[PDB]
RNA sequence: GAUGGGGAAGCUCCGUUUCAAAGGCCUGAUUUUAUGCAGGCCACCAUCGAAAGGGAAUCCGGUUAAGAUUCCGGAACCUGGAUAUGGAUUCUUCACGGUAACGUAACUGAAUGUGGAGACGUCGGCGCGAGCCCUGGGAGGAGUUAUCUUUUCUUCUUAACA
RNA sequence: CUUGUGACGGCCCGUGAAAAUCCACAGGAAGGAAUAGUUUUCAUGCCAGGUCGUACUGAUAACCGCAGCAGGUCUCCAAGG
RNA sequence: AGAACUGGUACGGACAAGGGGAAUCUGACUGUCUAAUUAAAACAUAGCAUUGCGAUGGUCAGAAAGUGAUGUUGACGCAAU
């Protein structure tokens, strides 16, 4: 319910000692008429409330999935 | 245009009540609906909110006074009296 | 009277209006002379003693209200104080 | 005659130190680049010294004695000049004009006038000044 | 016969005056040191509008002396005083409309309201708009003063009674006619339960001494002796006089 | 062209019964109740709406932090600030006349 | 409508702050120990009375033969209570900036007092919002087609909360 | 069109509830730091949230009129021409 | 708003939708009542008039009361016609 846009403060947000499970949502939007891009979302499961990282590049988003804990469950959907 | 010739305000009332009731009340009426002077803020701002409660819109000040009009002769005497009441047991 | 003598301040000296222009001009020791309506509000004219007791300027009342103060300046308007700047040709500084 | 000069003390009466008592410190009437109005550079006191009797020993009394400063441009017209006066020797200096723009001279311009300030009150000098206005 | 209307009203079932929307009892501040010794001040606050009263109301309010608080009273408005006037009441007040001067300590010819018929009961005399009272002149030993009341009746009162100096607000409130049922509807609507009325003299014999008849007829005398029990007290009570007011009172 | 019905058990229009019709994420219309409109809080002297304090139903205050609730002068979430000007012009000007009055009376006295 | 009271032979009646000795509230002290003494404070002075008045806090999707704002899934909020970390602030002890209206992530505060909100009529017109109605383009589906009809109908939605 | 809301204006011899409850301010009692504190109106974290109603009709058949009676019974939403 | 053209003079084409005038009696008017035979010219009403009362009071209630209604009232009021 409330975004974030910290990469830092999400990596972070990671290791919370709460927070036991999240998911990578993948959407494919337009950034214009002509090109299409995939949206992926960063959702985090905190105790209180839901997380959301939203990131517009491919290259990013997969250098941040291999950076996340292995402790914590990930669902792919 | 001029649209009646005597009832003025009280043409809302229409053929009825009777011709004289009808006088007083539009005599007393045009007291109770005019703007009078504020004392204080010398303006053309004083209403009557309520049945002897006079209030001006600016200034934000309230003067107890007659039911109809600002104030009444009799108010008037009294006033003229206590202030001869006071000058004189003054001095 | 006296409205004759404001009068010819206004056709001959220079002054104020209001009660901001005429605490600006007290303020910087331009004003010579001060002028309160009758039903100015007790508070400002009290502010209005106290400045010109610190600034050593004299201090006049007006017989009359707003509107009676307005016409004797010669103004459509009402006027709660007039500051006079400079007499120009008149004498109100010397009397009173 | 102007009076607004680098001695007297005047009362905020709008801003977060309404109702505290300041001295005028550098007086600029005809505005400033940054200020196109008449404004000074006041000092005032925002905790005002509480009150001391017999009974409070050596302690309670450094306590109930501390004063906290403050320094501010303020206009003109936000200001009641007063017919009392306090000398402003000390720490005239440091205020001025580029004492601001900075948040450090600031700072310690704010411990010198404390020291100033609480160097007269300990003294008996100038209890209006120090007495808080009550309203 | 049935119970008259009359009789009906002391038991109170639905004759009770409606009070939900008044202010509160309107009564002067109680008599203490202050105010036989010497004045006490007042700020007024609101001018309220009090329903089922044509006067309105001055709300002032007071100082306690004794403790830290800000005791609140309840004025009738006296026609001249406006909000944010000072008001200053007892013994040593000065003059002045709104001051609550003892009758003791004022001069012939003054003009008071909300006159107290004993001292300390907080007003009783004159509490309606557009009246006052005339104070005539002072006894100085056995201290006690000669009042006029609206009702024309002289009055000898004491001294150390209290009343506000002025008229009540509201005067010339009767002058208008009200022209419409509704008006009279709406005015008794906040009294109490007294309008309409019906005449005795449309009523069935059971209903009322005047009711019955093949025409429309009181038939005996209308005044009723004070000597009369209730439920004959139907008419004039007591009528020292009777008919068209021709000629002076001679009061 | 769909109707909506009351969500709870209250069928009649009162004030604490209003409505308010939305359209849902599932395509339908459903009516949804909405709480009484805040009240602005007012001065105490100038009796006008206050500004700077945020506008809840009076329970609701206690939710939030004290910035939402006061202003950071004195008299902060109670009184207009021209009030505060006028009230502490007025407490100056009275006293300095006290002093006067004092003087004036001391000299008067000292006369005699 | 009890109580103190006052009537009535009596069933009971009056009265709801009245001719009353009408109480609990916080801090602490003592650490035989539990709580009395240490204090201070305060003066309404029972109770009942509204499923339409006032009122702390929830929405969406799905599910049953019959329940759902109650169940399931997801996402919030309020009250009460404990608390630990981070943040904030302090050697000028209890913050700063803005001339000002005022701003922020915070940014001591008892007794007592003041103020605000709760909290408010009806009617006429105007502005603004939401929903509905109308309609264009486009992406799907359905109907009529002896003839005509870029045609007729229909789906294109986004809650509380931040 | 329905409805909510704002600024208004008209009307009164009618000026159109109270309480619970929450907050702020004034006040400065008290408590407070430097080798370390103070702070739970800032953020995050932990636990609990008791009792009773919850189906259905609400009317030319589920209510009252002896009844499966053309009677009576409060209210919400209201498409196109 | 106007102008041509057109029709078995039709055209607010269904629906929807005031008859009018001259007078007399009576009540001024809006309003209310005999649920289940009488809605009126009856009642009420605004206006007008009269009476009582300054609270240790007027009118009225209770069996009594250290009891009540008017009365959170005070003659521009309350009460009775
Ligand atoms: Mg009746
Ligand atoms: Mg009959
Ligand atoms: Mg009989
Ligand atoms: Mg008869
Ligand atoms: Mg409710
Ligand atoms: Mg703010
Ligand atoms: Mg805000
Ligand atoms: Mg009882
Ligand atoms: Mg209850
Ligand atoms: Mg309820
Ligand atoms: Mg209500
Ligand atoms: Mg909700
Ligand atoms: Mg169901
Ligand atoms: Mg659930
Ligand atoms: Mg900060
Ligand atoms: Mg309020
Ligand atoms: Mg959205
Ligand atoms: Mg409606
Ligand atoms: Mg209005
Ligand atoms: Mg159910
Ligand atoms: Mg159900
Ligand atoms: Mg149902
Ligand atoms: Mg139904
Ligand atoms: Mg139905
Ligand atoms: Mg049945
Ligand atoms: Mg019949
Ligand atoms: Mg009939
Ligand atoms: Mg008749
Ligand atoms: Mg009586
Ligand atoms: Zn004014």
């Amino acid at each position: 319910a409330r975004e974030i846009t910290d990469i830092k403060q999400f990596l972070e947000l990671t290791r919370r000692a709460d927070v036991k499970t999240a998911t990578v949502k993948i959407n494919k939007k337009l950034n214009k008429a002509g090109k299409p891009f995939r949206q992926t979302k960063f959702k985090v499961r905190g105790s209180s409330s839901l997380y959301t990282l939203v990131i517009n590049d491919a290259g990013k988003a997969k250098k941040l999935i291999q950076s996340l804990p292995p402790t914590l469950k990930v669902n792919r959907l | 245009a001029k649209r009646t010739k005597k009832v003025g305000i009280t043409g809302k009332y229409g053929v009825r009540y009777g011709s004289s009731l009808r006088r007083q009340v539009k005599k007393l009426e045009i007291q109770q609906h005019a703007r009078y002077d504020c004392s204080f803020c010398g303006k053309k701002t004083v209403k009557r909110g309520a049945a002897g409660i006079w209030t001006c819109s600016c200034c934000k000040k309230t003067v107890a006074g007659g039911a109809y009009t600002v104030s009444t002769a009799a108010a008037a005497t009294v006033r003229s009296t206590i202030r001869r009441l006071r000058e004189m047991v003054e001095a | 009277s006296i409205n004759q003598k404001l009068a010819l301040v206004i056709k001959s000296g220079k002054y104020t209006l209001g009660y901001k222009s005429t605490v600006k001009s007290l303020r910087q020791g331009k004003s010579k002379l001060i002028i309160i309506a009758a039903n100015t509000p007790v508070l400002r004219k009290s502010e209005l003693e106290y400045y010109a007791m610190l600034s050593k300027t004299k201090v006049y009342y007006f017989q009359g209200g707003n509107n009676e103060l307005g016409t004797a300046v010669g103004k459509l308007f009402r006027v709660g104080v007039v500051s006079i700047l400079e007499a120009g040709d008149s004498d109100i500084l010397t009397t009173l | 005659a102007k009076f607004l000069k680098a001695g007297k003390v005047a009362v905020v009466v709008r801003g977060r130190y309404a109702g505290k008592k300041v001295v005028i410190v550098k007086p600029h009437d005809e505005g400033s680049k940054s200020h196109p109005f008449g404004h000074a550079l006041v000092a005032g006191i925002e905790r005002y010294p509480l009150k001391v009797t017999k009974k409070h020993g050596a302690k309670k009394v450094a306590k109930r004695t501390k004063i906290k400063p403050f320094i501010k441009v303020v206009n003109y017209n936000h200001l009641l000049p007063t017919r009392y006066t306090l000398d402003v020797e000390a720490f005239k200096s440091v205020v001025s004009t580029e004492t601001f723009e900075q948040p450090s001279q600031r700072e310690e311009a704010k411990k010198v006038v404390k020291k100033a300030f609480e160097e007269r009150h300990q003294a008996g000098k100038n209890q209006w000044f120090f007495s808080k206005l009550r309203f | 016969g049935r119970v008259i209307r009359n009789q009906r009203k002391g038991a109170g079932s639905i004759f009770t005056s409606h009070t939900r929307l008044r202010q509160g009892a309107a009564k002067l501040r109680t008599l203490d040191y202050a105010e036989r010794h010497g004045y006490i001040r007042g700020i007024v606050k609101q001018i309220v509008h009090d329903s089922g009263r044509g006067a309105p109301l001055a709300k002032v309010v007071f100082r306690d002396p004794y403790k830290y608080r800000l005791r609140e009273e309840i004025f009738i408005a006296n026609e001249g005083v406006h909000t944010g006037q000072f008001i200053y009441a007892g013994k040593k007040a000065s003059l002045n409309v709104g001051n609550v001067l003892p009758l003791g300590s004022v001069p012939e010819g003054t003009i008071v309201s909300n006159v107290e018929e004993k001292p300390g009961d907080r007003g009783a005399l004159a509490r309606a708009s557009g009246n006052y009272v005339i104070i005539i002149g002072h006894n100085p030993d056995e201290n006690k003063t000669r009042v006029r009341l609206p009702s024309g009746a002289k009055k000898v009162i004491s001294s150390d009674a209290r009343g506000v100096i002025g008229v009540i607000a509201g005067g010339g409130r009767v002058d208008k006619p009200l022209l419409k049922a509704g008006r009279a509807f709406h005015k008794y609507r906040l009294k109490r339960n007294s309008w309409p009325k019906t005449r005795g003299v449309a009523m069935n014999p059971v209903d009322h001494p005047h009711g019955g008849g093949n025409h429309q007829h009181i038939g005996k005398a209308s005044t009723i002796s004070r000597g009369a029990v209730s439920g004959q007290k139907a008419g004039l009570i007591a009528a020292r006089r009777t008919g068209l007011l021709r000629g002076s009172q001679k009061t | 062209a769909q109707r909506v019905t009351f969500r709870r058990r209250n069928p009649y229009n009162t004030r604490s019964n209003k409505i308010k019709v939305v359209k849902t994420p599932g395509g339908i219309l459903r009516a949804q109740h909405v709480k009484k409109l805040a009240t602005r809080p007012k001065c105490g002297d100038c009796g006008s709406a206050l500004q700077g304090i945020s506008t809840l139903r009076p329970r609701q205050y206690a939710t939030v932090s004290k910035t939402h609730k006061t202003v950071s002068r004195a008299y902060g979430g109670s009184r207009c600030a021209n009030c505060v000007k006028e009230r502490i012009i007025r407490a100056f000007l009275i006293e300095e006349q006290k002093i006067v009055k004092k003087v004036v009376k001391e000299q008067t006295e000292a006369a005699k």
